[PDB]
C-alpha cells in the first residue's frame, strides 16, 4: 500500500496517514504537561538524562517564545527548536506591526497554520513535534494552547504530551485546577511527573519546570531552584 | 492500480479517484453539520462533542465568522478547515477592499471553491479534506445556503447536511421541504435540531450541539448561547 | 520488507521514526574517534587522526572557528567544512556587527536550525557529520556536541566517532576531578580517554594525535604532531 | 446480536490468560525438564553397540518373534507426550495470536507485521513438530517392512543391516528431537515475550483529533 | 440479458436466502458451536491423559519360536471419537462454502479504484479458503486412519513374526487420538477465526466500495 | 549466501544504512578506469608522471593533456574523467589568477587544492545555483608545487577531501603501485631518483612496454617553474632506465 | 539498474548514458577526415538520393567560420543545433578580441557545450561526435574529434560514425608522410578509405577541402568522379 | 505476564549454556573438526583410485545353461566408510541446529529502523537452515544406500539369470563410495563456510541494533 | 575467542586457493583435451546401432541361460564413470573456494557479490547435471535387468526384447552426450571463472576510504 509514503495523499478510506505516523513521533518522548489554574500556568517536563556526561541544564524542553509566552515540547528536538524560532519570529512581527504583546490564541493559531502548512505539500514532511504554549496577560487571563503535529490548535485546562500522556491526564483530572493558585500547582505538577515516570525503563529523569502568571507579572520563568527542590521534596514523599 | 495516489492522474474511466477519498476524509471525523434555510432566516447547527474534560469547551468550535454577516460551518480535518476558513476571511476582506461592499455569500464560496479546484489540479498540494457551509443575508435574494467541496463544486441549497448521516439527514430534510408550509426563525432553527437529533438518535443536550444563525431583522452572524439552544430544545420536547 | 519508509528523509515511519536521519547518525561512527572535555578555566579537544597510507598525511580533525570557538570532526569532511565555513562567517559577521565574540551556545543554535533544514525538505541530505565544539565565552568553558540530526547538547565530556563508548565510560567514571584539573592534567584525561578508543595494538604517537586547547587566556590553539610532545610525555602507558 | 461477540471475548480472555500462564511457567518449566532429559544418560550413549538389538532370524546354511528395540520404543515413549504437548501449546499460541489480528487497514500496519513474523516462525514450527510425528510411525513401519524382508529372503544381509541402522538412526533422531522441542520452546518463549506489546495490542488509536 | 419476471424472483430469493443464512450463521450457530466444542473438549473421552490406556487388545498369535486369526475389531474409542468429530468437520466445510459465496455475492462491479473494501474482502475470503483446504485434510486424515490401521492389522495377521507391525497398529491408534483432538481444537479455533475476522471486517466486507 | 540487494546506492543524498553514501563511493572506485598517475615529492622538488594511454597511431600525442599548469608555481597531474577534470582545472588555474589579483601574491599548494575541493563539494547541492553537477566529480587530482614551504604534494579525490602525500599514486594500479612507493621511497631521495623510480613503477604496472609518446613526466623544482621533460629529456631519462 | 540517469554512477564507476550516447553516434553516416601538409580534407557517406529529395537540403559538411568547418556522425538536428551554437560563438569571439578563432578553441567550445549537457539530468547528451578542421593563424593543419561524453582529441586522420573501426584500420595501414604529400593525393586517400565503407563510389561520397588560406569547397560530384576513376584505374 | 524467580533463573541457565556453546563450538569444535575431517580425507580408506577393488564377491550361483543362496555380506569397505561418515553427518545437523537458536536468541525486538544487522541475522539464518537441509538429504541417501543394494542383492538372487542385477549391486556399492567421500568433504566444507559467514558478520550477528546513539527524542 | 581458529580456517582457505588456480591452469584445459580424444575415438562414435546389439540368449516359444550385459556398453560406462566422479569433485572444490571468499555482508558495493552470486548459480547447474548423470547410470543397470526379466517371464512378449535393445542404444548415446557434456562442464567453466577471476577474487575491491 502505496497510500502511506505521502502527505499530498489518501488513504481510500479517507485517511492521511503520514500525519498519524507523525503524531506517533511524540509519543517516543518523555512526558511534558501544562496545567493552568486561575493565577497562571504552570508547565512541567520530565527530562531523563541519557548520561551523566550531559551538563544538567540543557537539552531544554521549556523554551521562551515571548516575554509573556512559554513553551513546552515534546517530539523530535530539532523540529522543536525550529517550531520556537518561528513561534518567537510571529510574535516579534506582531509585536513589531500591531504594537502589542501577541495574543497566545493568535500565537497559537499561526504557528498552527504553519505546521498545517506542512502535512498539505508532499515535498515536505509534517512536523514531528507536538507542543504546547501558555501564557498570562491581565486582560486574556491565564492561557494553555497545545498544537499537535497536524496543526490542529484547542485550548485545555490542562494537557499532557508525550509517552505517558494518559496516565497523566488522568492524574490532572483528578486535580480541580480552576479553584488552585500556582504555588500549589508547581507541587502537583511534581507529583504527577514523578508517578507517570517509569523507573525500569527509564533510568532517571531531572525534573525541568516553568510558570506564568501574575506572581511574575505576566513573565514566563524557569522556577527558582528553592522551590523546586521543594516540589521535588513533596513529589518524592507523596510517591511513598 | 496506481491510477489513485496522485491527483493529476486520470483513472481509464477518468474519475480522479483522489479528490473522492478527500470526501470520505470529511467523514472521517464522526460529526455532522446540518443547515436549512427560512423565509427570513438561515441557521447552521453541528454536533460539538469534547473528547477529554480538561479541554477548554469554548476554544472548540467548528462555527466561525467569515466576516460580520456571513458564518460558516466546516466538517472535516479541523487543520484544514480552520486553514480554509482563514482564506475565506482574507478573501473576503479583499473583496471589501477592491470594490467596496460586502462580499455575496455566493461569490464568496465561489472564490473559495475554485481555489479548491487549482488544489484538485496541481500536483504537488492536496485537497483540503473539509467541507464548508456558508450561511448569510443578501439584500436582493433574502438567505442564502451554499456548500463547498474538496472537488471545487459550490452549488446553492434550501437545505443540506455534511458529515457521516448526510445521506440519512438529507433524506429527513428533502421529507420536510415537500411538505412545504413555511419556515419562520423558531421552526427553521426546530427542523435543523429535530434533523440532526433524529438522524444521530442523540437526544441532544445545550452542551452537546452548538447552533448559529442569521436573520433579515439581525443580518450579523451570531453564534447562539448554551441558554437559548436549551430554550429551543426544551420547546421540542414538549411539543 | 520495510525497504519503505527508508528512501527519503521526508518520509515518516509506522513507528513515527525517520530512518535517514538515523542512517545519517550512523556516519559519524565511521570517523575515528574524538574526545572533548571542560575544566573550570579551560575547554580541550582531542582526537584521533586518520591516514589513507604510510605515505600521506593524517587528516585534519581539529578546526578553529573563531579565536574563542573552534571545532572537532567525526563523520564526512565535506559537511564538516562546510559548516565550519558557515560557522566562521556566522562568527566574523558577528565580530563585524556587535564588535564582541559571538556566544557559544548561540552559534551551535545557528548550527541546529540550518542543519535542522534538510532534514524536513526533499533534496539536500542530513549532514551526515557529528561535531564537538568548544570556546570560551563570557559565561565560562563549554563543550557542545551536534549530531546529524540537528539537536545538540551542553556537556561536561564527550567523545564521538568509532569505539567512542569505551572513552565515555572512562570519561563518566573521572569525571569528578576533571573540574578543578590544570590543563595538562586535563589534557592528559583526554588522551587516555582516547586512548581507550583505539586498537589494542595501536598506541598514542605524535602523529595521530591532535590537541585544542581554548581558555580565559588562551586562544584556540591546535597543537600540532610536534607540539603534542610536551602533553603526550607525561602519558604513562596501556593498562 | 452481541451474545456472539460476548462468547468469543470470553474464549479469547480464556485464551490470553493460558498463554499468560504458559509463557511464565509452562514453557520455562518444560524447557528445563527436556535439557534435564537430552542431559540424561539414557538418549547420551557413547557406543551404540549397545543400542544394537539381536535379531532371531537364522542364516542360511518361520523366524521367531522378532521383537521391537526395547530401548528405542522406552525413549520413544517419553519422547511423544513431549511432542503432543508441544504441538498443542503452539496451537494454543497461534490461535491466541489470531485472535489479536485487528481490523484490516491500509495504514499503522506495524504490529500486523510483528504479527506475521511471530506467525511465520510458529508455522515453521508447526510444520517440525507435526514431521516428528510422522517420523516416529515411519520408523515403525519401515522397520515392521525390513524384518519381513530379511524373514523372507534370510540370505540377504543387507536387510540386516537396514534394520540396525533404522535403530540408531532412530535413536539419534530422538536426541535431536528433543533438542528441537527445547529449542523450540525456548525460541517461542524469546519471540513472544520481546515482542509482547505489539503482538497484545499491534495498533493502537491513531486518529487522535485529526478529523 | 433480458431479465424473465420468473428469472428475477429466482435470483432474489437465492440472494436473499444467503445473506439471512450468512447473518444466521455468524450471530447464532457459530456461537452455539463454540461452546458445543468447549464442552466436547471438557468431555472426559477426549483429554484421556495416559495413551497407552486407549492401547486397543490385538489377539493374534505370538509364533511359537523355531494357527489362525479370529476376528480382529477396530478401537472403540478413536470410533466413538470419530463418531463425535466427523459431524463437525463437515459442517465446518459447509459453512465455509456458505461464508465463501456469501462474500463473492458481495464483492462489486470491477472498477479502477477505491478497491481496498475489495482487497479486504479477497482477503477474507483467502482465509476462508485455508480454513476450507485445512478442514479438507482433517477429512483426509480421517479416512487414512481406517486403511491405515487396517494395512497395519492385516500386516501384522500375515507376518505374526514381527512384533513392530503390531506396535505400528497401537501407535496408529494414540496418533490418530491426538490428531481428532487436535481436530476438535482447531475447529473451534476456526470458528472463532472466521468471526473475529467477519466481524472486525463487516463493515468493508459488506460496503466494499464506499457507500 | 549472497545478499545484493543494495537499493541506496541509485541517487545521491541518500545515506544507505551504516551511512555510508555509496554514490561517492562510487565515484572514488571510478578514477581506477583512469590512467595511472604517481607523484613524488622531495626535498629538490616535486616530480608528476602518468601513462598516456594511447588508443591509436593516428592520435595526436601531445592533445592528451593528463599533466597540466595551475601556474609556475603549481601543476597538476589527473586521473579520472578528462572532462571534469578540465573543469576542476579551470577552477584552479581562475582561482590562482584570483589571488594574484587580489594579494598580488601565489597561492599555496594547499589552498589551490582546498579551492578546488570546495568546488568538487558541492555536488551535495547545497547550494542553490543550477550550474552545479548533481553526480560527484569523477576525476582524482595530484597537486604539486613549490610554495613558502617547499616541495608539497597534495592528493584530491572525487569526495573533495585532500590530505598533502609524500608519494602517492592515482588510477588503475594504485593498488600495489603504492606498495611499490612504500618500499622505494625515501624522504632523502633526489628529484632524479624519484624520477626513476616512479617510472620503474609505472613500467611495471604499465601493460604495453615504456616509450618516451606513452608517458607524460614533469617536475616543478624551487629554482624553476613547472617544467614538462620533452621528448629528447624522455628518451634521455627511459634511456638510462 | 544504473543506465537510466546521467548523474547516477555505477558501481565500477561507469556513466552508462553519455556510453549509450556515443554508441549512438556509431549509427550515423561515416566520416572520414585527414590532415594534408597544406590540405585538410573532410570526407563523408551520403545515405542515398531516393529519387524525390533535393540533396542541397541535407549536407554532413558545414563552415562554422571562414578558417574553420566541421563534418558529424550522429543526431542530425543535434548536428544543427550545436553547428549554429559554434558559428554564433565564432563570430561573437572575433567580436571580443578581434582575431579570427582557432580550431582548438571552437572545439573546446564545442566539447564544453556538450559536456555542460551531460552533467546535469533533465538534459540529455547531444547524440554527435564531430571532425573539426581549419588552419591556424601559423597555417598548420589541424584535425580535432569530438564526442558526446565532451572529451577532444587532436588526430593526424580519423573517422567516426559506422564502419569508423574498419576505414581507422585501413587508414593507421595506408597513411604516410608521402601520401600526405600532394593535395591530390590526400583526397584519393580520403576517397578510397570511403570507398572501403560505402556501397557505391562516387554517388554516395560527399567530400571537401579545406587550403592554406581559401574558403571551404565543396568538390563537384565531376570532380569526385574524376577522382574515383584515377583512384579505381591504379588498381 | 508474570514470571517465577524459578522461570527467570531457568531461562538464563538456557541463555548461558546456549551462548557458551556457541563460542565453544565455533572457536574450539570447529577447527577440530576441519583438522580431524581433512585427516580422514587424506587417509586411504576415503582415497581410493580403483573402484573395481571396492566390488565384493557377489556368491550367487549362476544358472547352467538349458543351489540356495548362501549368507550375502554387505560390502565391508562401504560399511567402514559409512561407520566413519554417519556421526558427522549427525553432529553437523547438530551444530546447525545449535547456531540456529543461538542466532534466533540473538535478533533483537522487532522494530521498523536498525533493520540492517536483522536482514544479516535471517539471511545467516536461511543459509545454516539451507545446509541444515543439505546434511538431512545426506542421511537420506545414507538409509537409501542400505535398502537400495539390498533390494537390488535380493533380485539378483531371485532372478540369478539376469547378471545386470549383479551388476547393479557393484554399481550401487562403487557409486556409495564416491557419494560418501563427496559427503565428508561437503562437510568439512559447510563447517568451513559457517565459520567464514558467522565470523565475518560477527559484529552484526551478535549486536543488531548496534551501540546506543544520542536521542533524537 | 580464537585468532588460532581464524588461522586454521585461514589456512584451507588458502589451500583451497592455491589448489583451484593449479586447477584451472592444468587439470581443466588437459581434461577437456583428454575429454575430446575420448569423444574422437571409434568405440564413443559408431555408424550403426546393429553393432551395438548385444546378444539376448532368451528361446522364443515354439529359465534361460545367464544374459549377459552390454559389453561394449559396460567397458564404455566403465570408462566415464572416473570423469563424473572428477569432474564433480573439481566443481565442488571451486564452488568451496567461490564460498569462501564472499566477502562480509555490506548495505551497498555487492557487484562484487553479484558477480560470485551468478558464477556460483553456473556451478549449482553444473553440479545438478552431473549428479544426474551418475543417477542415470543406475537407472540404465535396473532398467535393462527389468526388461530382461520381464522378457524371461513371458517369452511370448517380443516388445521387452525390443525393450532391452532400445535401452542399450539409448544408453549408448546418453554416454556419448554425457562426455560432451564432461568436456563442456570443464571449458566453460574455466571460461567462467577465467573471465571474471578479478571480480570473483577481490568483490569489495580495495576501500579506498578517506571520505571519512
Amino acid at each position: 500500500t502505496g497510500y502511506d509514503l505521502s502527505a499530498s495523499t489518501f488513504s481510500p478510506d479517507g485517511r492521511v496517514f503520514q500525519v498519524e505516523y507523525a503524531m506517533k513521533a511524540v509519543e517516543n518522548s518523555s512526558t511534558a504537561i501544562g496545567i493552568r489554574c486561575k493565577d497562571g500556568v504552570v508547565f512541567g517536563v520530565e527530562k531523563l538524562v541519557l548520561s551523566k556526561l550531559y551538563e544538567e541544564g540543557s537539552n531544554k524542553r521549556l523554551f521562551n517564545v515571548d516575554r509573556h509566552v512559554g513553551m513546552a515540547v515534546a517530539g523530535l528536538l530539532a523540529d522543536a527548536r525550529s517550531l520556537a524560532d518561528i513561534a518567537r519570529e510571529e510574535a516579534s512581527n506582531f509585536r513589531s506591526n500591531f504594537g502589542y504583546n501577541i495574543p497566545l490564541k493568535h500565537l497559537a493559531d499561526r504557528v498552527a497554520m504553519y505546521v498545517h502548512a506542512y502535512t498539505l505539500y508532499s515535498a515536505v514532511r509534517p512536523f514531528g513535534c507536538s507542543f504546547m504554549l501558555g501564557s498570562y496577560s491581565v486582560n486574556d487571563g491565564a492561557q494553555l494552547y497545545m498544537i499537535d503535529p497536524s496543526g490542529v490548535s484547542y485550548g485545555y485546562w490542562g494537557c499532557a504530551i508525550g509517552k505517558a500522556r494518559q496516565a497523566a491526564k488522568t492524574e490532572i483530572e483528578k486535580l480541580q485546577m480552576k479553584e488552585m493558585t500556582c504555588r500549589d500547582i508547581v507541587k502537583e505538577v511534581a507529583k504527577i511527573i514523578y508517578i507517570v515516570h517509569d523507573e525500569v525503563k527509564d533510568k532517571a529523569f531531572e525534573l525541568e519546570l516553568s510558570w506564568v502568571g501574575e506572581l511574575t507579572n505576566g513573565r514566563h520563568e524557569i522556577v527558582p531552584k528553592d522551590i523546586r527542590e521543594e516540589a521535588e521534596k513533596y513529589a518524592k514523599e507523596s510517591l511513598k | 492500480a496506481g491510477f489513485d495516489r496522485h491527483i493529476t492522474i486520470f483513472s481509464p474511466e477518468g474519475r480522479l479517484y483522489q479528490v473522492e477519498y478527500a470526501f470520505k476524509a470529511i467523514n472521517q471525523g464522526g460529526l455532522t453539520s446540518v443547515a436549512v434555510r427560512g423565509k427570513d432566516c438561515a441557521v447552521i447547527v453541528t454536533q460539538k462533542k469534547v473528547p477529554d474534560k480538561l479541554l477548554d469547551s469554548s476554544t472548540v468550535t467548528h462555527l466561525f465568522k467569515i466576516t460580520e454577516n456571513i458564518g460558516c460551518v466546516m466538517t472535516g480535518m479541523t487543520a484544514d478547515s480552520r486553514s480554509q476558513v482563514q482564506r475565506a476571511r482574507y478573501e473576503a476582506a479583499n473583496w471589501k477592499y477592491k470594490y467596496g461592499y460586502e462580499i455575496p455569500v455566493d461569490m464568496l464560496c465561489k472564490r473559495i471553491a475554485d481555489i479548491s479546484q487549482v488544489y484538485t489540479q496541481n500536483a504537488e498540494m492536496r485537497p483540503l479534506g473539509c467541507c464548508m457551509i456558508l450561511i448569510g443575508i443578501d439584500e436582493e435574494q433574502g438567505p442564502q445556503v451554499y456548500k463547498c467541496d474538496p472537488a471545487g463544486y459550490y452549488c446553492g441549497f434550501k437545505a443540506t447536511a455534511a458529515g457521516v448521516k448526510q445521506t440519512e439527514s438529507t433524506s429527513f430534510l428533502e421529507k420536510k421541504v415537500k411538505k412545504k408550509f413555511d419556515w419562520t426563525f423558531e421552526q427553521t432553527v426546530e427542523t435543523a435540531i429535530t434533523c440532526l437529533s433524529t438522524v444521530l438518535s442523540i437526544d441532544f443536550k445545550p452542551s452537546e450541539i452548538e447552533v448559529g444563525v442569521v436573520t433579515v431583522e439581525n443580518p450579523k452572524f451570531r453564534i447562539l448561547t448554551e441558554a437559548e439552544i436549551d430554550a429551543h430544545l426544551v420547546a421540542l420536547a414538549e411539543r | 520488507f520495510r525497504n519503505q519508509y527508508d528512501n527519503d528523509v521526508t518520509v515518516w515511519s509506522p513507528q513515527g521514526r525517520i530512518h535517514q536521519i538515523e542512517y545519517a547518525m550512523e556516519a559519524v561512527k565511521q570517523g575515528s574517534a574524538t574526545v572533548g572535555l571542560k575544566s573550570k578555566t579551560h575547554a580541550v579537544l582531542v582526537a584521533l587522526k586518520r591516514a589513507q597510507s604510510e605515505l600521506a598525511a593524517h587528516q585534519k580533525k581539529i578546526l578553529h572557528v573563531d579565536n574563542h570557538i573552534g571545532i572537532s570532526i567525526a563523520g564526512l569532511t565535506a559537511d564538516a567544512r562546510l559548516l565550519c565555513n558557515f560557522m566562521r562567517q556566522e562568527c566574523l559577521d558577528s565580530r563585524f556587527v556587535f564588535d564582541r565574540p559571538l556566544p557559544v551556545s548561540r552559534l551551535v543554535s545557528l548550527i541546529g536550525s540550518k542543519t535542522q533544514i534538510p532534514t524536513q525538505r526533499y533534496g539536500r541530505r542530513p549532514y551526515g557529520v557529528g561535531l564537538l565544539i568548544a570556546g570560551y565565552d563570557d559565561m565560562g568553558p563549554h563543550i557542545f556536541q551536534t549530531c546529524p540530526s540537528a539537536n545538540y547538547f551542553d556537556c561536561r565530556a564527550m567523545s564521538i566517532g568509532a569505539r567512542s563508548q569505551s572513552a565515555r565510560t572512562y570519561l563518566e567514571r573521572h569525571m569528578s576531578e576533571f573540574m578543578e584539573c590544570n590543563l595538562n592534567e586535563l589534557v592528559k584525561h583526554g588522551l587516555r580517554a582516547l586512548r581507550e578508543t583505539l586498537p589494542a595494538e595501536q598506541d598514542l604517537t605524535t602523529k595521530n594525535v591532535s590537541i585544542g586547547i581554548v581558555g580565559k587566556d588562551l586562544e584556540f590553539t591546535i597543537y600540532d604532531d610536534d607540539d603534542v610532545s610536551p602533553f603526550l610525555e607525561g602519558l604513562e602507558e596501556r593498562p | 446480536q452481541p451474545e456472539a461477540q460476548a462468547k468469543v471475548d470470553v474464549f479469547r480472555e480464556d485464551l490470553c490468560t493460558k498463554t499468560e500462564n504458559l509463557l511464565g511457567s509452562y514453557f520455562p518449566k518444560k524447557i528445563s525438564e527436556l535439557d534435564a532429559f537430552l542431559k540424561e544418560p539414557a538418549l547420551n550413549e557413547a557406543n551404540l553397540s549397545n543400542l544394537k538389538a539381536p535379531l532371531d532370524i537364522p542364516v542360511p546354511d518361520p523366524c521367531g518373534p522378532v521383537n521391537c528395540n526395547e530401548k528405542i520404543v522406552v525413549l520413544l515413549q517419553r519422547l511423544k507426550p513431549e511432542i503432543k504437548d508441544v504441538i498443542e501449546q503452539l496451537n494454543l499460541v497461534t490461535t491466541w495470536l489470531q485472535l489479536q489480528i485487528p481490523r484490516i487497514e491500509d495504514g499503522n500496519n506495524f504490529g500486523v507485521a510483528v504479527q506475521e513474523k511471530v506467525f511465520e516462525l510458529m508455522t515453521s514450527l508447526h510444520t517440525k513438530l507435526e514431521g516428528f510425528h510422522t517420523q516416529i510411525s515411519k520408523y515403525f513401519s519401515e522397520r515392521g517392512d525390513a524384518v519381513t524382508k530379511a524373514a523372507k529372503q534370510p540370505h540377504v544381509g543387507d536387510y540386516r543391516q537396514l534394520v540396525h541402522e533404522l535403530d540408531e538412526a532412530e535413536y539419534r533422531d530422538i536426541r535431536l528431537m528433543v533438542m528441537e522441542i527445547r529449542n523450540a520452546y525456548a525460541v517461542l518463549y524469546d519471540i513472544i515475550l520481546k515482542n509482547f506489546e505489539k503482538l497484545k495490542k499491534p495498533r493502537g488509536e491513531t486518529k487522535g483529533m485529526i478529523y | 440479458v433480458r431479465l424473465s419476471g420468473e428469472a428475477r424472483k429466482q435470483v432474489e430469493v437465492f440472494r436473499q436466502n444467503l445473506f439471512q443464512e450468512a447473518e444466521e450463521f455468524l450471530y447464532r450457530f457459530l456461537p452455539q458451536k463454540i461452546i458445543y466444542l468447549n464442552q466436547l473438549l471438557q468431555e472426559d473421552s477426549l483429554n484421556v491423559a495416559d495413551l497407552t490406556s486407549l492401547r486397543a487388545p490385538l489377539d493374534i498369535p505370538i509364533p511359537d519360536p523355531p494357527h489362525k486369526c479370529g476376528f480382529l475389531p477396530g478401537n472403540e474409542k478413536v470410533l466413538s471419537l470419530l463418531a463425535l468429530v466427523k459431524p463437525e468437520v463437515w459442517t465446518l466445510k459447509e459453512k465455509c462454502i456458505l461464508v465463501i459465496t456469501w462474500i463473492q455475492h458481495l464483492i462489486p462491479k470491477i472498477e479502477d479504484g477505491n478497491d481496498f473494501g475489495v482487497a479486504i474482502q479477497e482477503k477474507v475470503l483467502e482465509r476462508v479458503n485455508a480454513v476450507k483446504t485445512k478442514v479438507e485434510a482433517f477429512q483426509t486424515t480421517i479416512s487414512k486412519y481406517f486403511s491405515e490401521r487396517g494395512d497395519a492389522v492385516a500386516k501384522a495377521s500375515k507376518e505374526t513374526h514381527v512384533m513392530d507391525y503390531r506396535a505400528l497398529v497401537h501407535e496408529r491408534d494414540e496418533a490418530a487420538y491426538g490428531e481428532l483432538r487436535a481436530m476438535v481444537l482447531d475447529l473451534r479455533a476456526f470458528y472463532a477465526e472466521l468471526y473475529h475476522i467477519i466481524s472486525s471486517n463487516l463493515e468493508k466486507i459488506v460496503n466494499p466500495k464506499g457507500e | 549466501m549472497f545478499l545484493t540487494r543494495s537499493e541506496y546506492d541509485r541517487g545521491v543524498n541518500t545515506f544507505s544504512p551504516e551511512g555510508r553514501l555509496f554514490q561517492v563511493e562510487y565515484a572514488i572506485e571510478a578514477i581506477k578506469l583512469g590512467s595511472t598517475a604517481i607523484g613524488i615529492q622531495t626535498s629538490e622538488g616535486v616530480c608528476l608522471a602518468v601513462e598516456k594511454r594511447i588508443t591509436s597511431p593516428l592520435m595526436e600525442p601531445s592533445s592528451i593533456e593528463k599533466i597540466v599548469e595551475i601556474d609556475a608555481h603549481i601543476g597538476c597531474a589527473m586521473s579520472g574523467l578528462i572532462a571534469d577534470a578540465k573543469t576542476l582545472i579551470d577552477k584552479a588555474r581562475v582561482e590562482t589568477q584570483n589571488h594574484w589579483f587580489t594579494y598580488n601574491e601565489t597561492m599555496t599548494v594547499e589552498s589551490v587544492t582546498q579551492a578546488v575541493s570546495n568546488l568538487a563539494l558541492q555536488f551535495g547541492e547545497e547550494d542553490a545555483d543550477p550550474g552545479a553537477m548533481s553526480r560527484p566529480f569523477g576525476v582524482a587530482l595530484l597537486f604539486g608545487g613549490v610554495d613558502e614551504k617547499g616541495p608539497q604534494l597534495f592528493h584530491m579525490d572525487p569526495s573533495g577531501t585532500f590530505v598533502q602525500c609524500d608519494a602517492r599514486a592515482i588510477g588503475s594500479a594504485s593498488e600495489g603501485a603504492q606498495s611499490s612507493l612504500q618500499e622505494v621511497y625515501h624522504k632523502s631521495m633526489t628529484l632524479k631518483e624519484a624520477i626513476k623510480s616512479s617510472l620503474i613503477i609505472l613500467k611495471q604496472v604499465m601493460e604495453e612496454k615504456l616509450n618516451a609518446t606513452n608517458i607524460e613526466l614533469a617536475t616543478v623544482q624551487p629554482g624553476q617553474n613547472f617544467h614538462m621533460f620533452t621528448k629528447e629529456e624522455l628518451e634521455e631519462v627511459i634511456k638510462d632506465i | 539498474s544504473y543506465d537510466r540517469a546521467i548523474t547516477v554512477f555505477s558501481p565500477d564507476g561507469h556513466l552508462f548514458q553519455v556510453e549509450y550516447a556515443q554508441e549512438a553516434v556509431k549509427k550515423g553516416s561515416t566520416a572520414v577526415g585527414v590532415r594534408g601538409r597544406d590540405i585538410v580534407v573532410l570526407g563523408v557517406e551520403k545515405k542515398s538520393v531516393a529519387k524525390l529529395q533535393d540533396e542541397r537540403t541535407v549536407r554532413k559538411i558545414c563552415a562554422l567560420d571562414d578558417n574553420v568547418c566541421m563534418a558529424f556522425a550522429g543526431l542530425t538536428a543535434d548536428a544543427r543545433i550545436v553547428i549554429n551554437r559554434a558559428r554564433v560563438e565564432c563570430q561573437s569571439h572575433r567580436l571580443t578580441v578581434e582575431d579570427p578563432v582557432t580550431v582548438e578553441y571552437i572545439t573546446r567550445y564545442i566539447a564544453s557545450l556538450k559536456q555542460r549537457y551531460t552533467q546535469s539530468n533533465g538534459r540529455r547528451p547531444f547524440g554527435i561526435s564531430a571532425l573539426i578542421v581549419g588552419f591556424d593563424f601559423d597555417g598548420t593543419p589541424r584535425l580535432y574529434q569530438t564526442d558526446p561524453s565532451g572529451t577532444y582529441h587532436a588526430w593526424k586522420a580519423n573517422a567516426i560514425g559506422r564502419g569508423a573501426k574498419s576505414v581507422r584500420e585501413f587508414l593507421e595501414k595506408n597513411y604516410t608522410d608521402e601520401a600526405i604529400e600532394t593535395d591530390d593525393l590526400t583526397i584519393k586517400l580520403v576517397i578510397k578509405a570511403l570507398l572501403e565503407v560505402v556501397q557505391s563510389g562516387g554517388k554516395n561520397i560527399e567530400l571537401a577541402v579545406m587550403r592554406r588560406d581559401q574558403s571551404l569547397k565543396i568538390l563537384n560530384p565531376e570532380e569526385i568522379e574524376k577522382y574515383v576513376a584515377e583512384i579505381e584505374k591504379e588498381k
